[PDB]
């Protein structure tokens, strides 16, 4: 798995 | 102003009522200041969040979170894009019967 | 006196073991029997005669209780006073009585378990053969089927001390995360009223999230329900210390926080909660 973390601030889809 | 907002939030914590209203009355205020570029994406991604899959434990919550969120979203000025199917689903599952009918 | 006090070591309790505890002050000096052979003591061992009984006491307790249980408690506390290490041979036979007494539940056993967890957690030497059974017994009895809250608080304390050290790497991430998730699952379900151990576990997870972040970032994935529960807890200090770390993880921009709460945050783990007040928190703190 990638270096993911549910607590991180990963905010995808700002213009997608 | 920092002393006011902290105590306001600590007060909204204990009271579920009169805090739902704060979100209903503040979210559209935020929408007003968001530019078109931000508002478009936010409205386009809110519907997936209105569904949000397993966010259904609130189905039995008296003040369900989806109720307040969709009320606030509908109380905005430009909120055109919302699917009628999701509206009916929220109305049936959550306590959004008459609001959903009015919107539809 | 070395010839006489040995008689008290034979577990003639009559509430005198508390008086035998007085001899701990003497053992604080050297207690050289473990770090080297037993013959290194100079005319105060006849700690050979005492270590002999401390080792042989396992017989009655393993061959089968409160009497011998407290005897073992006190003798291991006195022997382990200064030198924390001790031979694996006695552990391999003593830790069986732990599980045997644990499964016997169907009052002093709680204190015996407290002392045993205190004494055993100082050093870990097994080659992952029996240590697996140790961690399994912990997570299945002290967390899941613990009737008393004191032993649960004590295991929370020991795992906090485990995650607290930073120098040497006695614990490992796997069993650490296993214990943490089992706690997150059961500690709040079976002990909702005893807010003390709940606050202790929440402080533990808050420390795990705050300190040593550069080292551990995968453990945070499974402990999302714990973080959310600590955020929605009824205690104001815990809520504040959780929000102060929940806010700094994102840019101080209204649009970024809105996108976060709308598409990147999963509120499923909240559980019949009015989580929108946390949205109010996040939207008003950035002002």
């Amino acid at each position: 798995v990638p270096p993911r973390s549910l607590f991180d601030r990963a905010t995808p889809g700002l213009l997608k | 102003t920092g002393a006011l907002l902290s105590a306001f939030v600590q007060l909204c914590h204990i009271s579920t009522t009169l805090a739902e209203k704060t979100w209903v009355q503040l979210f559209p205020r935020l929408w007003k200041i968001l530019s078109d570029r931000q508002q478009h994406a936010l409205a386009g991604e809110i519907s997936p969040f209105l569904c949000s899959g397993s966010h259904q434990v609130q189905r039995d919550c008296q003040p369900s979170a989806l109720n307040c969120f969709v009320e606030a979203m509908s109380q905005c000025v430009p909120p055109i894009p919302i699917r009628p199917c999701v509206l009916k689903y929220l109305g049936k599952t959550h306590n959004l019967w008459f609001r959903s009918t009015l919107m539809l | 006196l070395q010839r006489g006090i040995a008689a008290c070591m034979t577990c003639g309790n009559t509430k005198v073991l508390r008086a035998v505890h007085s001899l701990l002050s003497r053992l604080m000096s050297i207690f050289p029997t473990e770090p080297s052979t037993s013959s290194v003591a100079s005319k105060y061992e006849e700690e050979c005669l005492y270590a002999a009984v401390g080792k042989v006491i396992y017989e009655g307790l393993t061959n089968y209780n409160p009497s011998q249980l407290f005897g073992t408690l006190m003798i291991l506390k006195s022997a382990c006073s200064n030198n924390p290490s001790y031979i694996d041979r006695l552990i391999s036979v003593f830790m069986r009585s732990l599980q045997k007494m644990v499964r016997e539940h169907l009052g002093t056993s709680e204190l015996v378990m407290l002392s045993l967890e205190l004494v055993k957690t100082r050093l870990a030497v097994m080659s992952m053969e029996m240590r697996k059974n140790f961690i399994q017994a912990i997570l299945t009895s002290l967390i899941e089927k613990s009737p008393d809250a004191k032993i649960l608080r004590a295991v929370v304390k020991i795992v906090e001390e485990w995650v607290k050290n930073n120098s040497n790497q006695t614990p490992t991430l796997r069993e650490k995360s296993i214990l943490l998730v089992k706690m997150m699952t059961y500690i709040e379900k079976r002990f909702p009223e005893d807010l003390e151990l709940n606050a202790q576990f929440l402080d533990l997870v808050n420390y795990v999230y705050r300190d040593e972040t550069l080292s551990g970032s995968e453990l945070t994935a499974k402990l999302e329900p714990a973080f959310l529960s600590g955020l929605r807890c009824a205690q104001p200090l815990i809520r504040a210390k959780f929000f102060e770390v929940f806010d700094n993880s994102m840019k101080r921009r209204v649009y970024e926080r809105l996108l976060y709460v709308t598409c990147s945050q999963n509120w499923e783990a909240m559980g019949n909660h009015f989580w929108i007040k946390q949205c109010i928190e996040l939207l008003l703190a950035v002002c």
